[PDB]
């Protein structure tokens, strides 16, 4: 499933339904790192002010 | 910047910093102290007060 994806770029639609999904483990640390890497901050995010 | 935004949690009406925003660099918009500079010039040196006045 790639690998070096560092800019949001996840891939949705190329996965597999028979063969080996050994990945979904390795998925939650692709999307982990993702997330830490675009965000390397992160306490108390309500700085939303949605209005 | 984004933290402490947060415990601002009141910026509604766009801005509204609780700073009176002491930095600019040019424009007749947004007005540094040139402001009161650029008033005696206009008002002295060249529209109330002229030469010989």
């Amino acid at each position: 499933e790639t690998n070096a994806v560092v800019i949001t770029d996840l891939n949705p639609l190329y996965p597999r339904d028979r063969d080996y999904i050994y990945e979904g483990a390795a998925q939650i640390r692709l999307i982990k790192q993702t997330l830490q890497n675009t965000f390397p901050n992160v306490t108390e995010p309500v700085d939303i002010d949605s209005d | 910047t984004f933290k402490i935004m947060s415990e601002k949690l009141k910026f509604t009406g766009d801005a509204m910093d609780v700073g009176g925003l002491m930095i600019k660099n040019v424009t007749p918009g947004t007005g540094d102290k040139d402001v009161v500079t650029k008033g005696q010039m206009e008002a002295f040196m060249k529209n109330w007060m002229e030469n010989k006045l």
